[PDB]
């Protein structure tokens, strides 16, 4: 039971395998290659939202 | 089922031209409490640029993913006083600078845990050092709120049947462990604005929710004709981490261990004049 | 609303949260010469963005006693950023301009102003049969008076103000392109003028296209303030800018 | 600035001499006394490289009856900095004018011969100049105040990024607490 | 034949009736950025023709004791035409190169050149762990002579000649795109050099991009002429020129 | 998808045989700058013969691909001197000749790097020598530019919570350590021929480029009643390489660690004449 | 996610296993194996191709 993926590389110009071999999940390896995030909750609190072309008020 | 298989750049910037009309991008008004979302391309000719930059360095997961030392102590084979040959840590995070500081942009955390210790000795001096001792063995020992504590290096309590111990021996590689998510709530909490009694009296602080234990060592048999110091550091390093509610970075030296008590600062340096560019 | 306007040209924008809307020379919007209309056979250079760009000369000042002042184009920006330079550098030039004249007061101030562009506006000594240099009439940005009593000396234009120093009434500059600035209503005004000549291309250190005259018709007015006078400011801004016939800088 | 919250507050007067700089600082959002300690330059001191755009915000608060404009122009890296508005023209700008909206947002190019900066900035990797001059000035009617005070807000654009962590060095100890 | 070539870029044109083949840098054409590989925001200048096009540098005056000379790029057109004031105008440039270097002579005269330009052709200094200005190494257009003997002043770099002033052997030139100007067949060598450098884009005052070098192999020689001298001419071409980050002239 | 699979030998010769005819391969002009491509086939009769010669420990991978020492210090594990007591080395990569040289044949570069680190104790001379010490502890730090610096062996900064670091112990195998292609351009650049400042001031060379950090090194509470004195010997070993821009190999002996000096030197050595051939 | 492949070896008179365990490309181990090469970039940078047979000029 083995997982297969990609590895952080260059962009212009691949893949590692890991198994979990203790029956904690406190024991595995960091997840760090989680890569999502969305600003929107601290930049824009408002209510009704705002149009950057339009005015705003 | 013998394998199983399982990235976002930024922005990019698109070509603007010459503009005349009455939208007005700049203009905005802050009162709203919004912060822009201009780009560069709405105030002046761009061209097109594909950017492959990445944000990956810059996730929680990664900023807190290093281990850092959050205390050390020392404590010697053989001495006069009883309570000099071992160590009685209370499990606290605000007893180092750098690793709290990073914390404390949080205002709550739920992670993983993985401690690492690394022991190391010397020959206190003396006027005769000649001796030969083997190989020193050190035991490091756990015990949760509410549980029996040493009061000396050959109590009884050291013969641990529930709490979790680890032996250890010079030479090899440092002593490591995992935890997993021991907090009595849904997350860990950095502040707690009140108090201890329902009567609005008491202790009050975080102080108040510090209730995770304590951490003891010692020579196992070590006891050499002439004194050996040892000295401990622990290494804590967050794992599967998730932050909620950020808070600003701390501006005044820090003072006390279990408190937030500060002297006032200045806000920042300052310059010749408002002009002054050199 | 449609009292808010915004104008980008290059690296450069202008702003007006109350204004009037913008009028368009003949009713003509700038271009680039055709093909079968030029004369001139070697490739043309079109630096667009360089020289296509807002360049605000200098101030004047409205006090309570001011009659006028006027500008001769393009020779106004002749030392003006890259568009100075590749008019030192060539022989022929064509360019039409977005000229933006702001003028802020508040509402207990009062006045009116006219703004025209004049093309081929050709002047008058202030003695009859008697020739003037090429200072009294053009200095590079400066901005030049006009006089309410009768000019007298020979080494300058004829300044009276009624005349234009067009020997034209005043009243009459209405059938130019023009605008008002009320200061009731309205803070700037905007003009955008083709290139029109009676050739397609001309050289810019020789002949003036056009000249831009601002003239208080309803003279300034105010009443116990710290206000004493209010600054005028003028915006220029080539379009479709094209040169030819590459030789030494004069 | 006996009062430390004046350093928050950029003067400005009615009757002022033509074409002043109202005023000027270093592009250097580490490293800078004026972006050390901003919620994005403690950000950045907590890594080596950085890149991307910025977005500089300026409000006026003012009286609703004063009036102005003002030029804020952003001069890449040079032998000298500008000196007079002329000079300033020159480069990215953008000309404010106060009306009903009191905020205008000037957004700083990135323009740079390399991919990344580094945060401890040096001759090599110079970023620029932000300065601020009279347009046309302020002008008040009576029984108003004569002086008025502008703020500056700073943040990221969308592209944005950081790279290689390294530790802070605005915090520090001597003795185990 | 093939012993013909002609180049044409902008306004102007080169012409040499007995050349050799043309060198085109790693084998790769100047070009302009492309999107995907660029960094900066804002939108770039392209000012064609008016910067692309040849400018002849001055002469020098080859004699039977001569020993080379060097020139660096781009500080050596600082100061010509419009590509000076464009890259005195910008913080960024980008451009690639074509450098035809000229040298006649008849049938009797005897030697040989060695045309070779050298990216970033760092120099060192007369006296080790001494520091000198930037002026023994560009001053503009001028060219700079090597030394036969070792250098002593600590004021200017080592001109040894056969070290190549790099520590380097001088006969391993031959490394870097290059060509030879031998009188018995030759009379000019052109080389196009594409935009090489760690960056999309660099300052053009702080940075030499590369540096080119003529160095005399074998000494002019002749006999029983009224010919004193052979002139050395050097003419220079910017090609696909761009600019970005406008700000206050240098 | 349990499994996943995934050479080249120079060129032969080829039978030539008697030529009279109006083609020239030897003849040339070198004018061009075009170096010749003839063959032995092309000027006398030859066999044929298969070449299963591989030009495969030519690559650049394989000709960078060797650990070289870059820099080695002293520091002793107590002393009066506080300096004494530990490392502070800026990174570059000129101060070891051979290394040195092998990287200056290109202009660019951008590879990955592997750090390898070896650390060796000895006990100082003196009058008395008899003590007995437990295994040694060391410790390696990282600290990117701008970072907070120890000034003592005891400082607060060694107690990094973002900086990488290492904890050694000796008796074990030299520690190691992978880093990514950590710069700010596209490519790294052994030669700079710029100023810093963009009036053609300032420093001039690559010290202008040079901004990779600092590393520390000490003790971690190692404190012997007499002097004992360490050494630390740091390598580089780059991977995944990618070269451009070929230059001439270094003739004159190295001068300087941060600049291009040097003294003239003659091209090669003499002979008694062009005939001498014994 | 194993990969297989040929290890060098002799010509006229074999396989090794490879997996990734860590999560960062720059982690894996020197990929030695490549051997294309082109060296017209250095040897032949003239413009015009010439052949040669023919005469260089
Ligand atoms: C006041 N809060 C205290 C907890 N702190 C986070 C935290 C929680 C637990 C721990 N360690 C728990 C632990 C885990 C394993 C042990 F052996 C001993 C321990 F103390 C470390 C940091 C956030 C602030
Ligand atoms: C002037 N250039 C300096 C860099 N040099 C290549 C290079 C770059 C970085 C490094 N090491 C970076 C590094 C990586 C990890 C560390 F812990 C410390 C470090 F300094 C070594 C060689 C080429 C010449």
């Amino acid at each position: 039971g083995a997982q297969v993926s990609t590895q952080k590389t260059g962009a212009h110009e691949i893949h590692y395998t890991n198994i979990n071999y203790y029956k904690d999940a406190a024991s595995n390896s960091a997840n760090r290659q989680d890569f999502t995030q969305d600003p929107s909750k601290f930049t824009e609190p408002v209510k009704d939202v705002m149009i950057k072309s339009l005015p705003a008020l | 089922g013998d394998v199983e298989e399982a990235v976002v750049h930024v922005a990019d910037t698109m070509r603007s031209g010459p503009s005349n009309s009455a939208s007005v991008p700049a203009l905005t008004a802050v009162e709203t409490g919004h912060t822009s979302q201009v780009t560069p391309s709405d105030t002046m000719q761009t061209r097109h640029v594909k950017n492959y930059h990445s944000r990956s360095e810059s996730t929680v997961e990664n900023f807190l993913g290093r281990s850092a030392c959050v205390y050390m102590e020392e404590y010697k084979t053989t001495d006069n006083d009883v309570n000099k040959k071992f160590v009685a840590w209370p499990i606290n995070t605000k007893q180092m600078v750098q690793m709290r500081r990073k914390l404390e942009m949080f205002t709550y955390l739920r992670f993983d845990m993985e401690v690492t210790f690394v022991i190391t000795s010397r020959q206190d001096p003396g006027t005769t050092l000649a001796q030969d001792m083997p190989v020193l063995t050190h035991q490091i020992m756990y015990v949760p709120p509410g549980g029996p504590i040493p009061a000396k290096v050959d109590d009884y309590a050291w013969q641990t049947s529930t709490n979790p111990s680890i032996f250890w021996t010079e030479g090899n590689a440092p002593a490591r462990m995992s935890i997993p998510f021991i907090s009595i709530g849904n997350a860990y909490s950095n502040f707690y604005d009140g108090w201890s009694n329902f009567d609005q009296r008491g202790s009050y602080g975080y102080n108040t929710l510090n209730n995770l234990g304590h951490i003891y060592v010692r020579h196992v048999s070590g006891s050499s004709p002439h004194p050996i110091t040892s000295t401990i550091r622990v290494y804590f390093k967050p794992k599967h981490t998730r932050a909620w509610v950020p808070r600003p970075p701390r501006l005044c030296q820090y003072k006390k261990a279990f408190s937030v008590d500060f002297t006032p600062t200045p806000i920042t340096d300052t310059r010749k004049d408002i002009n002054t560019v050199t | 609303s449609d009292r808010v306007r915004s104008i980008t040209l290059g690296n450069s924008t202008i702003t007006t949260q109350e204004c009037a809307n913008v009028v368009v020379g003949y009713g003509r919007w700038p271009t680039y010469l055709r093909d079968d209309e030029a004369t001139a056979e070697d490739q043309p250079t079109q630096p667009d963005v360089a020289t296509c760009r807002f360049y605000t000369l200098d101030s004047i000042k409205w006090e309570k006693g001011s009659v006028g002042w006027w500008w001769k184009f393009p020779e106004a920006l002749s030392d003006m950023g890259l568009f100075g330079q590749n008019m030192q550098y060539h022989y022929l030039g064509r360019a039409g301009y977005t000229i933006h004249v702001q003028c802020n007061a508040s509402k207990f101030h009062q006045g009116c102003l006219l703004v025209v562009c004049v093309p081929e506006a050709e002047m008058g000594g202030a003695v009859v049969g008697q020739a003037f240099s090429a200072t009294a009439m053009a200095n590079g940005d400066k901005a030049y008076e006009f006089t309410s009593a009768t000019q007298s000396d020979q080494t300058k234009v004829q300044t009276a103000i009624h005349n234009a120093g067009m020997g034209v009434g005043v009243g009459n500059l209405t059938i130019y392109p023009h605008q008002w600035i009320n200061l009731r209503t309205n803070n700037s005004a905007t003009i955008v003028m083709p290139y029109i000549n009676s050739v397609p291309m001309d050289n810019m250190f020789r002949h003036y296209n056009f000249t831009l005259m601002v003239i208080p018709f309803v003279k300034l007015d105010y009443a116990d303030t710290a206000s004493t006078y209010v600054p005028i400011t003028v915006t220029v801004a080539p379009m479709c800018a094209e040169y030819n016939g590459l030789r030494l800088a004069q | 600035t006996t009062d430390q919250m004046e350093m928050f507050r950029i003067p400005v007067t009615i009757n002022a001499p033509l074409q002043q700089q109202v005023f000027g600082l270093r592009l250097q959002p580490g490293l800078d006394s004026v972006f050390k300690h901003t919620l994005l330059g403690e950000i950045l001191n907590y890594y080596a490289h950085w890149s991307g755009s910025m977005k500089l915000t300026f409000v006026f608060c003012g009286s609703a009856m004063a009036t102005g404009k003002f030029l804020i122009a952003y001069s890449p890296p040079g032998a000298n900095p500008p000196k007079t508005r002329k000079d300033a023209m020159l480069g990215t700008h953008i000309i404010w004018d106060i009306g009903l909206q009191s905020s205008c947002v000037l957004c700083v190019p990135w323009i740079s011969q390399t991919h990344y900066r580094l945060v401890q900035q040096d001759e090599y990797t110079s970023a620029g100049y932000v300065t601020c001059w009279y347009q046309t000035g302020m002008i008040v009617p009576p029984g108003t105040p004569n002086s008025s005070s502008i703020m500056c807000f700073a943040s990221a654009c969308n592209d944005f990024s950081v790279r290689m962590l390294r530790d802070t060095p605005f915090i520090s100890q001597d003795n185990k607490l």
